[PDB]
């Protein structure tokens, strides 16, 4: 019962780990939470291809000041949206590790 | 639908509570109260939770990088905070008062004058560059002064600007608190503040005193050391290792390696009584918890933390798995965590690492730039770990979660060697093993330990004995046990969803789903080796063990075997040649037999018939032995080398290897009557035998071949398993459920495998020393009946033994010395045919055990017996003690000679030390070499490496920090002077690495390298099929055979295609399958009339015909003559030339079919 | 060889 | 294997004189009586007289069962209180300890009882050398071949 495909490898591969039915449920709630932060972040990716398409349309238009306006907007929202991704793929690695770890012991 | 932020976004409901500020206004973050961290969690800086191995793992996680608050040491990077300057090429701060106060300050000198700067003690364009406040007199320029609260900003060089003094290393002992830029010492409860910046103990608390070990004895001192008291001397020439103590029981525990043993004392030093005496052959160290009353040991003769109730009852294991050399432990109650240092895991890192005090969640505390931490202590006030390490010797500090590193000594010139390690107050106390002395030190930073005790013996485990030591907290274990059924174990505060405890149960039990319950264990993987018995669980999850592991001194076990109905299990000591059982928790050690064992390499029991089965490598025998009367007799005499055996009850049967050149596998009755091969085709040393129950189908698994193979238990059906990846030399297998689990030697490992096919390889265990037997401890199986067993006539009706035969029935036997009588059920005494014997020859003395040992060891001062006869009443007029020993000259003791003289007093009478003459003479130490004090002789290079080589402190006496060494020595930067021999020899030995750092390992002679230059192997160690090197590039490129085909050395088996030795080939034994190597083309060998012509092909003297003795191997040269005397000394491929129908052979590389007359392709590849 | 240590 | 067990296997006595006996060994996996014959060992204990004396089940301990179904004749045994005094022998005893329980009973004629005990057979089982009754007519001193 998962629905990104990486939470579902990663889920796969821990059911043939050496977890105890312990660590099996709290990896459980950590895959949950993990899902959790990316949906957030193709959420934020989603929305930074929407505030491209406004930035697209507004340097089209040429104007000063929607220009620096979508730039204010825009780049903070890259920032946000790259913090989000090193998050998610730092947590992707650890709890692969973990997993391969697991299963090899 | 959604929550609505200000910049006017329907902002879904899940982004509020998540740390993170969704939008511009940081509503969806304003209010949301949020979950605490447990104890396997971090809080960041803004209360956040992530995982505890991502701290200091160097990556910023918290957003405000305080999961990587300073992980590294020594980081002064010349800020070392205001009021302070650096000495520029090294970085080392020093405060303002002590630069240019007349003398160096930094080893570098900078405080002073010197004319490469120019600088001299004096007021530079400070005069000029005037601050708010006080300039001063740095001869490499004027800086200017800070009032407190205020470093000096860097832009400015004129204004002082806030900061907080409150977080400098060493402002207040205990908790700081900063009141408008004013750092007040607060000092928690039961601390009284002096000074304004120390905190002195209550006089509510009866004083403070410490208790450390000098050696041999255990002493006790007050804080200012001056009344030092004996309060336990070392009994039977022990040492008291690792000390602690408990408070409120007036207690005061210690560990004794010498005489194995634990023991506990009032601080009198009257009530004294020993808390542990079986399996703890090496208590390295002690730890108290004193909330739950129960005591955490670390062993390591078996690597395990123990925890047990104090007067040493529930004995049960916390921590096993990679556990390498576990030295140090210190524990907090208050809060749950459980510390430990490891000098180095089984996967080769040493560590100092943290668990909660019932062994879960363990976590890298520290790991870098470890060493060998030797020793731990807690600051619980301040909730900081102290760890000393003696190879890169320093002491440092981090919090319990690992944030805030900072070093308190480095240098070999301060901690050359330390040990333990306790802390009180504003001091921290350590022994050490090169300084020989108990050495007191301030907690945050020190240039000069003050000794606080000289022992002229290696000193062990410091402690403060005080209350303060020791607060008060809540015991949730307290009400009912906790609710458990055996035993009560804390752990983290917020463990076990806020209970903070996990029960767990005595040895021999395991938990029931009900996880307070707990019921006995059903089965576990008992495995023997060298060192100990060990028992582990099938699942690889839970590693920790569920039996007591069997441990002697001597020991060497090979034999293992078990009766699960008394919950006990049999070994064979193959050191002391006895064999033994024990139960399950530990107690009930009893000697089964010692009498006429030479080397027993196996065991199996009979659990019907209540009959113990072994194979004599030496007797080259296997004997039956009775448990219920402990009769015995040898049911089969002259095998070659016989390795393994197992019996099966309920089939009647047994079955035994022989690995000599004509190996083979036997089959016989229970009884040992109708021996026969089953299995001597295509063997070589078949080590190993095996059982499945639940198929009825014997294993073996053979070291020459490398193949696992099972068959019915007629030897018919023989198949062979696939390819195991590693396995090159197996010794034991054992099979259970549908696995198959084998020790190999050459891997030192247990490796698990499907016992349908090849199955997938994995390692239960590693790195295991000299592993051997392994077998599956089930009490399931033991259960069934046979004729020997039934409720309603006891044994068979036998007299003294019953044996289980084939097709249902049953056979009695009888003791030596007697014969069946015409009832064939009753035993009558037969001393004509079978004379009765004695214990031993004349020349050696029986012991009261039954073993017997040469009367040269009697009265030699050592028992010998393992159960001590050979020592016991001697020294009267009568008993000599052996010319190896010496007599306590008064009489009744017996002590060896190696005791005499050696500055302990072992005699009741001290006539081992009393009137020794002096000895020192011309000691004559050469040239090539340092001479020591006490007139040792070591290698020159030794001197100031930070070791006790010479054993009194000598080559380290004088070891101030030179800045020189001996010119063959390599130095360490700013550590210690070191031998060449390690520079650039494999592993780090300098702190910051130079000894080991960009040199090339060019191999030896006789070496191979790997392809990534890791590191030179032996040339035996390639092309043997197992990976040596870490890129597996020792067995890359090795010759392999070719497709279907067979080295040019090895002769092919044309019925099955399999390779044989060639000289196997034409020898009278036919190896192959339907005899391939032996064909009309062998010719005969003809023996020389000097000797006989053996059965087994084999040339032997005449004289040596039926002389008693089996020297042709089969005794083929008796039986040939068992008249004896009875008195006293006083074509699809190739054709042949046969003569009758022809027997064409194939080509290599062909298989021939069973018709005789064609053959197949034998190549996996197409035609 | 295959002996026992 | 059949000789010397108490059973003329052979017809005429030859395997079971104790001229042959004098000599004879019992197999390693059978059982011994006191006189000396020669038992299969599942016959030890096994509510049956094979060796003679009953030697075979002398010394034998045996679970006393339970008051609510049980009926424990002399050489010990444990049947249903329903079973005994009816057409089948389940206390198979010395002597006929199942139906014996029932001396003065009734059973009709032509369904009639083995003469003095209450087991009940037709009129016609009889010189045929099945065991139909463990006591008094079971080849019938008297009457037989029907008589009409
Ligand atoms: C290696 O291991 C094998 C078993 O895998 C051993 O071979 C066996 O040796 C046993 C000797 O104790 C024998 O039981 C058996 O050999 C014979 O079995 C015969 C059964 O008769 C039928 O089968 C044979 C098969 O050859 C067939 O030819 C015959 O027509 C029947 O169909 C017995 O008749 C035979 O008796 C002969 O030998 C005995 C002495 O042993 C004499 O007393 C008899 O007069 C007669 O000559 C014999 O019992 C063997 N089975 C096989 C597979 O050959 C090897 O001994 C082992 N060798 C080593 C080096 O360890
Ligand atoms: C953890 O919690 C426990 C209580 O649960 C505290 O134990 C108390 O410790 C204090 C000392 O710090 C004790 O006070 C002293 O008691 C002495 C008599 O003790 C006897 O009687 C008690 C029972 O009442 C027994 O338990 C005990 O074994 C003894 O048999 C007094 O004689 C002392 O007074 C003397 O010294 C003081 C100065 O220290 C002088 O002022 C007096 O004039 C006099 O000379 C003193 O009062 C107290 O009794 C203990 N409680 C109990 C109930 O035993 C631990 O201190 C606490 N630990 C921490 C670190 O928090
Ligand atoms: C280990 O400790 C126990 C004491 O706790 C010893 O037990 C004694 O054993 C002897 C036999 O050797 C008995 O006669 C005593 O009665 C036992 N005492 C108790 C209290 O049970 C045991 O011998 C010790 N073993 C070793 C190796 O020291
Ligand atoms: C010679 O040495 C032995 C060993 O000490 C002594 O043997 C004693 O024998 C008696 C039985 O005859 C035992 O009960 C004692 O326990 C043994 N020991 C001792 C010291 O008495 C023997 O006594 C010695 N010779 C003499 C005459 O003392
Ligand atoms: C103040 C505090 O820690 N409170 C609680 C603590 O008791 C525990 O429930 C924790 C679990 O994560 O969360 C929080
Ligand atoms: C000096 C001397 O020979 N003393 C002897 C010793 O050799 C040995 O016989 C002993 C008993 O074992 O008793 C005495
Ligand atoms: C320059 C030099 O070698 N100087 C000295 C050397 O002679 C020796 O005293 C050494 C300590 O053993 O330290 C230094
Ligand atoms: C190979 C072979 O047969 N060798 C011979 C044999 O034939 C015979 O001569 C014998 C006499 O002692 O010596 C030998
Ligand atoms: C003691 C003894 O040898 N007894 C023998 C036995 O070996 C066997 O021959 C047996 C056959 O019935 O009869 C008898
Ligand atoms: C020092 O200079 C840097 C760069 O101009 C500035 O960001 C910082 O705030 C200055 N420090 C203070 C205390 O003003
Ligand atoms: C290894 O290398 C050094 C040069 O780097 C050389 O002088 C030395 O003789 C070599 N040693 C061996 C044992 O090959
Ligand atoms: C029936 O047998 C059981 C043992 O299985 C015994 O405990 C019980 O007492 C018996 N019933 C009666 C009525 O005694
Ligand atoms: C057992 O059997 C015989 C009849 O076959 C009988 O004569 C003997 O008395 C019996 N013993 C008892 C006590 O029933
Ligand atoms: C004596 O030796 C014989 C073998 O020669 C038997 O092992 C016997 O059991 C021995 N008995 C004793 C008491 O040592
Ligand atoms: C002890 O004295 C003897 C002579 O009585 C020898 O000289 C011996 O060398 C001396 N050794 C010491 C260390 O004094
Ligand atoms: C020992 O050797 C040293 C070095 O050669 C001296 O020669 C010394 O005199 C020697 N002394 C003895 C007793 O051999
Ligand atoms: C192994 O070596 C043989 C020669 O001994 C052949 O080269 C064979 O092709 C090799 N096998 C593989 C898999 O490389
Ligand atoms: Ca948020
Ligand atoms: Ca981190
Ligand atoms: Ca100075
Ligand atoms: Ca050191
Ligand atoms: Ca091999
Ligand atoms: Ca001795
Ligand atoms: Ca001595
Ligand atoms: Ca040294
Ligand atoms: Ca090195
Ligand atoms: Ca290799
Ligand atoms: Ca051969
Ligand atoms: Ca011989
Ligand atoms: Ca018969
Ligand atoms: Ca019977
Ligand atoms: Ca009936
Ligand atoms: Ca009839």
């Amino acid at each position: 019962e998962f629905e990104e495909p990486r939470v579902i490898d990663l889920w796969d591969l821990a059911q043939s780990a050496n977890f105890t039915e312990k660590e099996l449920e709290s990896f459980r709630e950590e895959l949950k939470h993990f899902e959790a932060k990316i949906e957030k972040h193709n959420h934020y990716q989603k929305q930074l291809e929407i505030s491209h398409q406004k930035l697209k349309h507004v340097e089209s238009i040429g104007d000063p000041e929607h220009i620096s306006r979508n730039k204010e907007k825009y780049v903070l929202l890259e920032e946000k949206t790259k913090e989000l991704g090193y998050k998610v793929k730092k947590h992707l690695q650890d709890l692969s590790s973990r997993v391969s770890r697991a299963r090899h012991n | 639908k959604e929550f609505e932020c200000g910049s006017g976004e329907c902002i879904l409901r899940a982004y509020v509570c998540d740390h993170d500020n969704d939008c511009e206004d940081n509503s969806d973050e304003r209010n949301c109260n949020y979950d605490t961290c447990g104890g396997h969690q971090f809080t960041c800086s803004n209360g956040q939770c992530i995982n505890q191995n991502w701290v200091c793992d160097g990556d910023d996680d918290c957003q405000d990088s305080g999961d990587e608050d300073g992980c590294e040491s020594n980081q002064s990077h010349h800020r070392c905070y205001p009021r302070e300057w650096a000495c520029p090429g090294s970085g080392r701060c020093i405060s303002i008062d002590k630069v240019c106060d007349g003398v160096p300050d930094c080893p570098e000198g900078d405080d002073e004058n010197n004319v490469t700067s120019g600088r001299t003690c004096g007021m530079g364009v400070c005069s000029v560059l005037n601050c708010e406040y006080q300039c001063h007199q740095t001869p490499f320029g004027g800086e200017c002064f800070c009032p407190p609260g205020h470093i000096i900003n860097s832009n400015d060089s004129r204004t002082c600007i806030d900061f907080d003094d409150c977080q400098i290393w060493g402002i207040c002992d205990q908790k700081c608190e900063n009141r408008q830029g004013r750092h007040q010492c607060l000092c928690e409860e039961g601390y009284i503040l002096e000074r304004g910046q120390h905190c002195k103990s209550s006089d509510s608390f009866s004083a403070a005193s410490v208790i450390f070990s000098n050696g041999r004895d255990l002493l006790v001192g007050d804080l200012h050391g001056r009344n030092f008291r004996i309060l336990a001397e070392s009994k039977n020439r022990g040492m008291v290792m690792g000390v602690d103590f408990h408070y409120q029981k007036h207690r005061v525990f210690w560990t004794d390696p010498m005489q194995e043993k634990v023991f506990s004392t009032d601080i009198n030093g009257l009530n004294t009584q020993e808390i542990l005496n079986v399996s703890v052959d090496t208590p390295e160290n002690l730890a108290v918890d004193w909330i739950n009353n129960k005591l955490y040991l670390v062993e390591t003769k078996v690597n395990r933390i123990d925890v047990v109730n104090l007067e040493g009852n529930q004995r049960v294991t916390l921590i096993t798995e990679n556990l390498g050399h576990p030295r140090g432990i210190a524990l907090d109650p208050t809060v749950g965590y459980l510390f430990f240092s490891d000098w180095g895991s089984l996967s080769g890192q040493p560590k100092v690492e943290r668990a909660f005090m019932d062994g879960s969640n363990r976590k890298d505390l520290v790991t870098t730039k470890v060493g060998w931490p030797a020793g731990i202590t807690l600051d619980l006030v301040s909730k900081r770990v102290y760890w000393v390490d003696s190879r890169y010797d320093y002491i440092e500090t981090v919090t319990y979660d690992g944030i805030q590193r900072k070093t308190v000594a480095r240098g070999g010139s301060l901690v050359p060697h330390p040990f333990g390690i306790s802390l009180f107050e504003e001091h921290v106390f350590f022994t050490d093993w090169t300084k020989m002395a108990v050495m007191k030190a301030s907690k945050f930073t020190e240039t000069n330990p003050q000794v606080y005790h000289q022992s002229s013996l290696r000193p062990h485990g410091v402690t403060v004995y005080h209350a303060l030591r020791q607060p008060n907290a809540t015991n949730p274990c307290g009400s009912n046990n906790g609710g458990c059924a055996q035993v009560c174990v804390l752990s983290h505060r917020t463990d076990n969803g806020g209970l903070g405890y996990r029960c767990k149960c005595e040895f021999g039990f395991e938990l029931d789903d009900d996880e307070h319950r707990c019921v006995a264990v059903k089965n576990f993987l008992l495995f023997s080796s060298k060192t100990a018995v060990r028992g582990i669980p099938f699942t690889l999850s839970t590693q920790e063990d569920v039996m007591v592991p069997v441990t002697g001194s001597p020991s060497f076990f090979v034999g293992i075997d078990f009766d699960a109905q008394h919950s006990t299990v049999f070994y064979s000591d193959l050191s002391k040649d006895i064999i033994y059982k024990q139960k399950i928790d530990g107690t009930g050690k009893e000697v089964i037999t010692a009498n006429r064992l030479e080397s027993v390499e196996c065991l199996t029991f009979d659990w019907i018939s209540r009959n113990l089965y072994w194979t004599d490598g030496g007797l080259k025998s296997v004997t039956v032995l009775r448990l219920a009367d402990k009769s015995r007799r040898q049911i089969i005499s002259n095998l070659n080398n016989p390795r393994s055996i197992v019996v099966h009850p309920t089939a009647g049967y047994m079955f035994l290897s022989d690995w000599f050149r004509p190996a083979k596998i036997m089959r016989a009755w229970s009884d040992g009557s109708h021996l026969m091969p089953i299995v001597n085709t295509s063997l070589g040393w078949p080590n190993g035998l095996a059982i499945d129950w639940s198929a009825s189908r014997l294993y073996w698994v053979d070291a020459f071949f490398d193949k696992i193979e099972h068959s019915t238990l007629d030897g018919l059906d023989r198949k062979r398993l696939g390819h195991v990846d590693q396995m090159t030399h197996p010794f034991g297998l054992t099979v259970f459920k549908d696995n198959v689990f084998i020790t190999d030697w050459r891997l030192g490992a247990i490796i698990r495998v499907r016992k349908s096919d090849g199955g997938d390889m994995t390692v239960i265990r590693r790195g295991i020393s000299s592993v051997m037997h392994v077998k599956a401890y089930d009490a399931d199986l033991q259960t069934g009946s046979n004729y020997c067993s039934q409720t309603t006539h006891a044994n068979g009706d036998c007299s003294h033994f019953c044996f289980p035969v084939p097709n249902f029935q049953r056979v009695c036997g009888c003791p030596y010395g007697m014969k069946l009588q015409r009832d064939q059920m009753t035993c009558e005494g037969d001393p004509a045919r079978e004379p009765p014997t004695q214990q031993c020859g004349s020349l050696s003395f029986p012991c009261n055990n039954g073993k017997c040992v040469p009367s040269f060891f009697r009265c030699d001062g050592v028992d010998d017996c393992h159960d001590n006869s050979d020592e016991h009443q001697c020294g009267v007029f009568n008993n000599t003690c052996s010319p190896s020993a010496f007599a306590c000259v008064r009489g009744g003791q017996c002590i060896p000679g190696q005791w005499h003289c050696d500055r302990q007093n072992d005699c009741l009478d001290g006539s081992d030390e009393q009137n020794c003459p002096t000895h020192a003479t011309s000691s004559t130490c050469p040239s090539t070499s340092f001479t020591c004090d006490n007139h040792v002789c070591i290698p020159k290079d030794w001197v100031c490496d930070t070791d006790n080589d010479c054993s009194d402190g000598s080559d380290e006496k004088n070891c101030q920090a030179s800045g020189t060494c001996q010119p063959t020595q390599f130095r360490c930067p700013d550590h210690r002077c070191i031998s060449p021999l390690y520079v650039c020899d494999g592993d780090k030995d300098c702190a910051d690495g130079s000894d080991e750092a960009g040199c090339v390992l060019n191999c030896t002679s006789a070496q191979f390298k790997c392809a990534d230059g890791s590191s030179c192997i032996n040339s035996r160690y390639r092309c043997d099929g197992v990976y040596d090197c870490r890129d597996n590039s020792d067995e890359a490129g090795c010759p392999t055979r070719p497709p279907g085909m067979c080295h040019l050395d090895e002769f092919q088996c044309q019925g099955d295609g399999t390779c044989i030795p060639n000289t196997w080939e034409c020898d009278g034994h036919p190896d192959c399958i339907h005899g391939s190597d032996e064909h009309t083309g062998c010719v005969p060998k003809t023996c020389s009339p000097t000797h006989f012509l053996c059965d087994n092909g084999n040339c032997i003297y005449k004289a040596w015909i039926c002389d008693g003795d089996n020297d042709c191997r089969d005794m083929s040269d008796e039986k040939d003559c068992p008249t004896q005397p009875f008195h006293c000394p006083s074509c699809s491929q190739k054709c042949e030339n046969v003569v009758g129908s022809y027997i064409c052979k194939c080509a290599p590389g062909y298989i021939r079919e069973p018709d005789g007359k064609s053959c197949r392709q034998n190549s996996n590849i197409e035609p | 060889x295959n002996x026992x240590x």
